């Protein structure tokens, strides 16, 4: 999920966007 | 070690700012 | 003040630790 | 609720129900 | 300034981010 | 009532998290 | 109105620093 | 060293959390 | 300790409450 | 008590060492 | 990243050493 | 300085330099 990609290197603000409702 | 755990504390606030707390 | 989201940024650590 | 753990003190429980 | 715009109301994202130096 | 340097202390967090250094 | 708590928070993780 | 201050930060809100009017240390 | 049981994997609540007052 | 203490005023790295 | 994640550590750690500015 | 103290730790002194 989110912690396996994100925690992996370090996701763009973008990257984090997609996961909002 | 719990590495994945520390770095998810970090994300929920991450989120927490992308998203705008109605999301 | 930004009161509840301050608040809010702590709820979301609390839940996350509780969830 | 935002409204109700930043009004009064929210316990682990009360946490808890906000989880599902 | 930053505190008081800030801490007056909330700044997304986009509006921290003109505080970049 | 501390409130400001509370609110200083999540603005310097939400900046990193936005500005890096 | 969770005030004391909010500031707590940040308390004991200013006391973690400074006991090392 | 830095991984285990890190941790340990986290422990204290956790347990700030978890002990209520408790306490979990003077 | 709390440090060796805790950082080396993750500590439920309960394992959390065994270090309160 | 730490908390009425340094929630009513910034306390100082120092105030809090004493604590520890 | 730990590091980055530290990062967020050490404005914390900068702030309140610091002061306000 | 994120490189410096997040490879090795900074004290508190260290970090005062930075202020
Ligand atoms: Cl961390
Ligand atoms: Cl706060
Ligand atoms: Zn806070
Ligand atoms: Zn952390």
């Amino acid at each position: 999920g989110i912690v396996e990609q994100c925690c992996t290197s370090i996701c763009s603000l973008y990257q984090l966007e997609n996961y909002c409702n | 070690f719990v590495n994945q755990h520390l770095c998810g504390s970090h994300l929920v606030e991450a989120l927490y700012l992308v998203c705008g707390e109605r999301g």
